[PDB]
């Protein structure tokens, strides 16, 4: 079974508690518990030691342990292999070390597969707890139970905490329990029943693990949709028997458009793809024994060659016989049913007809016709290049009424071929236009009519089926209708042949063309009979091989024509009239990767295909003559599940990347205030164009519907909801003229956006009645988050990703590539190309792999991109953004969540330095500014150079006054902020630290971020900077500072020695950097009162909320009068409830078997059913 | 016995019929700064001295 | 002298750089300002870039470059031109790269 | 209006834009044929036209 879970019985968790210590603070009244009043809240109290400085929460230092490139050893996720730089070295230290840090965070949280298993649980007993512990408790703990500050209801002993926990919790506001519970998902199994007890980890590692059970019970797998799966990979007309087809199994059911969108991804992008689809089924073709070469020829010949008149027809058909090879045997049929993906034309023969030898070149291709089908019509201009070499040579006047009538036409107008009288060449790089061969559509000539019979001569035998296997066992196709070409049928008379037939009037009825062709020499005509009588033993030999290629070698066919990678229908169903249909990865933001086009012979020698195969296939082969192996679905059926696994992960690398940095339903609307009041609500809103532009037309599109409408020449004010009506989305799209007066309030009056080309100004487009609606009352920019829609399947992302990519700097493109690539390493999964397309003539080249927003939308012969239009492409194809699209993107919200959780915006910046003796208890106090102090703020060339008697001293002046200041004394006093801390040198720098000391001056720095750690009193300040270093550091770097909390830090004795100027302190944040905390300074004061500051746990992260009516965690909830707000979508984390399990689960027992009983005679295995 | 070979087999090299350029990949101007530099009065980050560092060391 | 603009320690000639350099008409740049791309391939082929670098000099390559991709003729017609050293009839083949 | 070109005014620009000739654009190097044979010299026709 499949596989696709990972059950891990004791949960982790996102987010932990990193409590520090302090060791000096202890009391004197041990409480001693019971056992069990022990085991319940027991760990609990161990965390929470009385005389605990600061107690506060962030990522994990486990789960994105330094494996998948998480580093946290300072706050926060630093990633060092990700948005790397370019042409250069790293920064030892990067802040863009942050916003690549917090990206791979969100990767890890999506990528999520855990079942909550139930193990190591023990009830306890009644009298054996102290009546606090026991409500709480559910009947059954985990054993394993964690910390939460809330368990310690009664038994820290500390006399603040308890009156505040225990006031948290008795108020109905949240209930808080432990242990079993009895939940609505109460009951199933699966497998093994699902219970739902509720453990004591972060809510979004529950939110987590509990989308993860659903997924596994929601999907539905029957033992029966793995038989479904082998018919296909086992040889038609075998019958597979057994278990009882709908018992569950339990995997993760194949998703069959999650495959699909992402083996069309990867046909763009990645080269090889090719190649592996090549590589399943060329294997099964040698497994399947069907051809082998044979060391021995008995050709051409005839019996009596090597005479002679005979030497030179013998030379002709020499030159073309390529040795049996194996396996370029076994890559012939397989091409035969695989994808094409660039596509590929013939190694040329270039022969020019002169003789009868020639008659050789134009029957091996009448024999790769009649063999290969599918394949003989991707390159069929060549042929017909070369063909009408030979019509001419050899069929002048033929051929000249021919080529007057058109070599070449394109077929539309709702039917009927139109020939454009020209002959030109194929070529090839128009195999994928709408230009079809001229020679190969049938339609009859008027004097002409001979070349239109041999034209005739190559056309496919078989009939064409529909796959009906595979698109019974949900395999991925793109076809929307899958066919395949057979093409040889297979036998129904006692001694008949179709095939074989077909072949001696090909071979017969065609050679008069040989005793009929004027030669003008003395043996040419020798040739002539030489080869006549070569074409005679020639279709003796076919009959041999015709029934060992009607019966079995379509039998192959047949099968592997619905396997599960080979996905395209390729059809040459009809040589006249078939193109091969040709999505594109079009994207908003100006991006195409076509999925199947042209271009020069690649490296795996897969391209251009040698057409001299057919010979070796036709005379040194024997096959197994009427014993026969079938091989086991299970070898290819695992081999493409693999292969469609491998891919996956590929194409989420470059995915994932992409989708963080294409928006992700971020518009960015502004809303202007139409005067009066404001708000920063009223308004009207206008996007962009281009915001619109990708957003709003693709996801307006596709729920099919009219333009909205555009705005003037005049009002409507009324077609506003018209149009509305009609469109569903309410954005109005703009254009010339002055919006209308009354009608400007209907659209402030309804919310409907207003898409603009662009804002020079707002107010110049809307005739303000009165009311300075313009830059009077200035607009405010928000973020829209595509809720006007209402949709499922379209809108995915929240405004989360947007928040996302505003935090990380511009990349180019091998910078997309180079964190992308790094990304693909990170996960044990190589990516050697991707993206790029390696050739055989021009090196290896390599295209960006930014595609934005990127949809699998059909491209007309053009290179124009066409709409969903429907009844042409498959469902699948309509919309997403590339992920497992069920169960990755799920996990991604939560990830989105817990990467916007702002107890994790732990890298903050801006720091004032103004130099105070002073002294706080804690951290994050910001001293305000004065009263007097002016801002200048630090431009550049306000710190120049005079002589204040007798030096030359660096000089201020004052901006409000114009006043000197040859020295740091007695200045202005300033609040002045540096930005570009960049150019300032010394002098100046240490100008502006004398200044903040000596005159009482509040410099500030804004552009170093660094990252701080609120370390305790007891000990010291560790790692210690100084402002020399804090203005001569660099750029894109974040250094680490750590204030102190200082609040627990008992008194100085009664009688010391006194102290005389103490110190304060230069440096503070200039924001709060305590935004992880949940406790602070747990000792108590006095006895009996909190001490001033302390911090109890935030209400809401000891609410064990319910569990939703379909799905998640929510509150209590509150008022003790309503509902329950969702924890996700919500702000604050709390410690919450997964759905487990109690099954080793993928210990079933037996796993399914399949005693599979063959199809048993070859020659009756009805290929036949259309 | 001639093998089957799927790709294009090249037994020919055709020399650049023609000869002009050559690729200096770092050009240089026919012009430059020189500067003189007055003995008195004459004697900061990676990214930026990376880029502005020829022109201030020129330029002091 | 534009790179020399807020990283100088002279106070006149940093005013006359950043307010010279501030204006309509003069604007500086360094950094690659073109890309173009083949149209079969999806691959860039010529990156304009704007160096520091005189006139002359960029006037000549941008000469030379023009040259080249202005005479579109690839190395298939080099192909020609060894079709008339060869006999009569002598079929080359090869890769198409434009 | 339009820019004024650099050549036709007497003084000296030292920024301006280089077209540059990426990895992927190669020149003077030797190309790769396949020089079918003309097979039979007999059959070779050298006349008209």
């Amino acid at each position: 079974l499949s596989d696709d879970f990972k059950q891990i019985s004791d949960p982790k968790g996102y987010l932990t508690y990193s409590v520090k210590y302090e060791d000096q603070f202890t009391k004197k009244d041990k409480l001693r518990a019971s056992e069990a009043d022990d085991r319940i809240v027991g760990p609990t109290v161990n965390l929470f030691k009385y005389g605990a400085a600061v107690v506060n929460i962030d990522l994990n230092r486990d789960f994105f342990d330094t494996a998948t490139g998480i580093d946290l050893t300072k706050g926060i996720p630093l990633v060092q292999d990700l948005l790397v730089p370019i042409g250069v070295t790293a920064g030892a230290e990067q802040s863009a070390e942050y916003v690549s840090g917090l990206l791979m965070v969100l990767f890890k949280v999506m990528t999520d597969n855990r079942l909550v298993i139930v193990g190591e649980t023990t009830t306890p007993m009644s009298n054996t707890l102290s009546t606090v512990v026991n409500n709480v408790l559910r009947t059954t703990y985990h054993n394993n139970v964690g910390v939460n500050p809330a368990l310690l209801r009664d038994f820290t002993q500390v006399n603040w905490l308890n009156r505040d926990i225990t006031n948290m919790l008795q108020q109905a506001g949240t209930k808080y329990g432990l242990g079993l519970t009895e939940t609505r998902l109460d009951y199933v199994r699966l497998v093994k029943t699902i219970v739902g007890h509720a453990l004591n980890i972060d809510h979004f590692a529950a939110s987590v693990l509990n989308i993860n059970l659903r997924a596994l019970m929601e999907a539905n797998v029957t033992a029966d949709d793995r038989i479904k799966a082998l018919q296909a990979h086992s040889m038609i007309s075998t019958q597979f028997h057994g278990p009882n087809q709908g018992a569950l199994r339990p995997e993760l059911a194949f998703d069959h458009d999650h495959i699909i969108r992402c083996l069309m991804l990867a046909a763009a992008n990645y080269p090889r793809l090719e190649g592996i689809i090549v590589q399943i089924n060329t294997g099964y073709v040698a497994s399947a024994n069907v051809i082998r070469p044979v060391s021995e020829k008995r050709y051409f010949p005839e019996n009596l060659e090597q005479n002679q008149s005979a030497a030179r027809l013998v030379s002709a058909v020499k030159a073309r016989a390529s040795e049996a090879d194996i396996s370029s045997i076994h890559l012939a049929i397989a091409r035969e049913v695989s994808p094409m993906f660039n596509v590929h034309e013939l190694k040329k023969i270039a022969e020019s007809f002169e003789d009868p030898s020639s008659i050789v070149v134009v029957l091996e291709f009448i024999l790769f016709a009649l063999f290969f089908p599918t394949e003989f019509n991707r390159i069929k201009g060549d042929i017909q290049n070369v063909l009408l070499l030979f019509f001419s040579r050899w069929y002048p006047v033929e051929y000249g009424i021919f080529i007057q009538r058109g070599a070449t036409y394109t077929i539309n107008a709702a039917g009927e071929f139109e020939f454009s009288g020209r002959n030109e060449k194929w070529d090839q790089s128009l195999y994928l236009s709408e230009h079809f061969p001229a020679l190969f559509s049938d339609v009859p000539l008027a004097g002409a009519n001979t070349i239109i019979a041999i034209m005739r001569l190559f056309t496919p035998q078989g009939f064409l089926r529909t796959d009906d296997l595979a698109i019974a066992a949900n395999f991925p196709r793109a076809s929307r209708n899958p066919q395949t070409y057979i093409p040889y049928t297979n036998q129904r008379g006692t001694v008949t042949n179709e095939f074989a037939s077909r072949f001696r009037t090909i071979v017969a009825t065609l050679a008069n063309v040989v005793n009929e062709r004027a030669v003008q020499d003395d043996m040419q005509k020798a040739t002539r009979s030489c080869t006549k009588q070569w074409l005679r033993h020639l279709e003796t030999q076919f009959d041999n091989i015709a029934v060992a290629h009607t019966d079995h070698l379509s039998v192959v066919y047949a099968t592997m024509s619905n396997f599960m990678l080979n996905f395209t229908n390729n059809f040459s169903g009809n040589h006249a009239t078939f193109k091969p249909d040709q999505y594109v990865i079009t994207s908003p933001e100006g991006s195409y990767k076509p999925i199947i086009e042209r271009q020069g012979e690649t490296v795996d020698g897969l391209t251009i295909i040698d057409t001299s195969i057919v010979w070796p296939i036709l005379c040194q082969c024997t096959y197994p003559l009427v014993e026969i192996v079938y091989p086991d679905p299970s070898t290819t059926l695992s081999q493409s599940l693999s292969v469609a696994q491998v891919l996956s992960k590929l194409t989420l690398p470059d995915a994932f990347i992409n989708m963080i940095l294409s928006g992700g339903d971020s518009v960015v609307m502004r809303t202007y205030q139409t005067e009066a009041d404001d708000d920063l609500d009223e308004g009207i809103r206008m996007t962009t164009y281009d915001q619109y532009l990708s957003h709003i037309r693709e996801r307006l599109h596709i729920t099919n519907v009219p333009d909205p409408i555009y705005i003037t020449g005049a009002s409507t004010p009324d077609q506003i909801a018209a149009s509305v009506q009609a469109t569903h989305v309410a954005v109005v799209l703009y254009q010339s003229g002055v919006i209308n007066g009354s009608a400007s309030t209907y659209l402030r009056e309804n919310e409907v956006l207003v898409v603009m080309p662009d804002y020079y100004d707002v107010v110049s487009r809307f005739a303000n009645a009165n009311l300075q609606m313009n830059n009077n009352r200035y607009h405010e920019s928000v973020l829209e988050i595509a809720d006007i829609f209402d949709q499922a399947d379209f809108i995915q992302t929240s405004d989360a990703v947007r928040q996302l990519r505003a935090l990380m700097p511009t990349l180019s493109t091998s910078q997309i590539r180079h964190a992308i690539e790094r990304i693909a390493q990170i996960t044990d999964v190589d990516s050697t190309d991707y993206g790029k397309l390696t050739l055989r003539f021009l090196g290896t080249l390599t295209r960006s792999l930014k595609m934005q927003n990127a949809q699998i939308r059909r491209i007309r012969p053009d290179g124009t991109v066409l709409r969903y239009d429907d009844q042409i492409d498959i469902e699948a194809f309509r919309w997403s953004r590339y992920f497992l699209d069920e169960l990755r993107l799920r996990r991604l919200s939560v990830g989105l969540r817990l990467i916007t959780n702002p107890r994790i915006a732990r890298r903050f910046d801006g720091v004032r330095i103004m130099y105070l003796t002073d002294d706080d208890p804690d951290p994050d106090f910001v001293p305000d500014v004065p009263e007097g102090y002016v801002a200048v703020q630090y431009a550049h060339r306000l710190f120049s150079s005079s002589l204040a008697n007798k030096r030359n001293r660096v000089t201020y002046t004052h901006p409000p006054t114009g006043m000197a200041y040859p020295s740091p004394t007695g200045r202005p006093h300033v609040h002045m902020t540096i930005n570009e801390r960049a150019g300032m040198s010394k002098l100046v720098a240490d100008n502006i630290i004398a200044s903040v000391i000596k005159s009482n001056w509040v410099v500030d720095i804004h552009d170093i971020e660094y990252t701080a750690e609120v370390m305790t009193p007891s000990e010291g300040y560790t790692q210690h900077v100084d402002a020399e270093s804090i203005m001569t550091a660099p750029k894109g770097k974040l250094f680490h500072l750590q204030f102190m909390d200082g609040l627990l830090r008992p008194e100085p004795s009664a009688f010391d020695p006194p102290a005389s100027g103490e110190d304060m302190r230069l440096i503070y944040p200039l924001q709060p950097i305590s935004v992880a905390r949940s406790m602070r300074a747990i000792v108590n004061h006095n006895e009996v009162d909190r001490p001033r500051g302390a911090v109890a746990p935030s209400s809401y992260e000891m609410d064990t909320g319910t569990l939703s009516r379909n799905g998640d965690l929510l509150y209590s909830p509150v008022a003790n009068g309503q509902v329950g707000i969702p924890k996700l979508e919500v702000d604050h984390i709390s410690f919450s409830n997964v759905v487990s399990m109690m099954t080793a689960n993928i210990r079933t027992g037996d796993d399914m078997a399949v005693e599979r009983v063959n199809p048993d005679d070859v020659r009756a295995i009805n290929i036949r059913n259309a | 016995t001639k093998v089957i070979f799927n790709g294009l087999d090249v037994n020919t090299e055709v020399q650049p019929l023609s000869d002009d350029f050559k690729q200096i990949s770092d050009p240089k101007g026919y012009l430059t700064y020189s500067v003189k530099y007055e003995d008195q009065f004459t004697k900061a980050s990676e990214a930026d001295d990376r880029i502005v560092g020829p022109t201030v060391n020129l330029f002091k």
